[PDB]
């Protein structure tokens, strides 16, 4: 049985893998926007939690 | 119908033009007089027709601008 | 005074709130898009460690 | 090197300038770093060295001089 969902672990490993890329892809195109948007723009006018 | 004045102008457009206000006006503002908040039959009339007058006037490539502050003046583009 | 004050609000509340309508909806779209993908990721991450 | 692809990472995934990032600057109050933002920044270090850390040790680094620490 261990055997059996380390097997299971290594499909969960390989769909981490390609998460982390893609998180990390998004994160280095939002940062140019956050250094253009530092005008006081974002504080409360851009970001409505609502 | 034919002979109409929707033919060839607005209504309020002629209506404005017809004004006794109209040429001093005119004048007065071709000549660079700004008009403010106190000379009421002026700027009332301005106000009344602000649009017309301002189509109008285009045609001689010059904006009929309105400050924020509410006073009216002619601004002459490069052509 | 009234008729000259009043048209510059209407023009002024008119283009705020549509321009800020226009731009924060997306905004938040891009946002939530990076946090559920982080989201996912920290779940895979836990449930892998573990 | 590492002690620069270290850089490389910091600035391009806090967005801050390459003379901010010393190696004492800490994130959160010098690179202005806040959670979600360091959680990204630790996977993008994961990333580039295709290694793995623990959960209590990444969370225990929280500066440049540790991050490098960690990472040499």
């Amino acid at each position: 049985e261990m055997e059996n969902v380390q097997k299971k672990l290594r499909k969960l490993e390989r769909d981490y893998y390609q998460i982390r890329e893609q998180v990390v892809s998004a994160k280095a195109g939002w940062c140019a926007v956050m250094r253009m948007v530092k005008d006081n723009g974002v504080e409360r006018r851009l970001h409505r939690r609502e | 119908s034919s002979t109409h004045i929707e033919q060839f102008m607005p209504v309020k457009l002629a209506q404005a033009l017809a004004n006794s206000l109209f040429p001093e006006l005119d004048s007065q503002l071709r000549a660079g007089r700004h008009i403010g908040i106190d000379d009421l039959d002026n700027h009332a009339f301005l106000m009344d027709f602000q649009e017309q007058l301002e189509e109008f006037y285009a045609r001689y490539n010059v904006e009929l601008i309105r400050a924020p502050e509410g006073f009216f003046y002619l601004r002459p583009r490069s052509t | 005074a009234i008729r000259v004050t009043q048209s510059d609000r209407d023009l002024f509340k008119h283009l705020i709130t549509e321009a800020t309508s226009y731009v924060s909806a997306d905004y938040m779209r891009h946002a939530n898009e990076r946090r559920t993908h982080l989201d996912e990721a920290l779940a895979l991450r836990g449930e892998l460690f573990g | 090197t590492i002690e620069e692809r270290v850089k490389k990472i910091i600035g391009e995934q806090l967005g801050v300038k390459q003379e901010e990032v010393t190696n004492n600057a800490s994130f959160v109050e010098d690179l202005g770093a806040d959670s979600l933002d360091t959680v990204e920044l630790v996977m993008a270090l994961e990333e580039e060295f295709d290694t793995e850390i623990p959960d209590e040790e990444a969370e225990k680094i929280t500066t440049v001089q540790a991050a490098i620490d960690y990472i040499n």
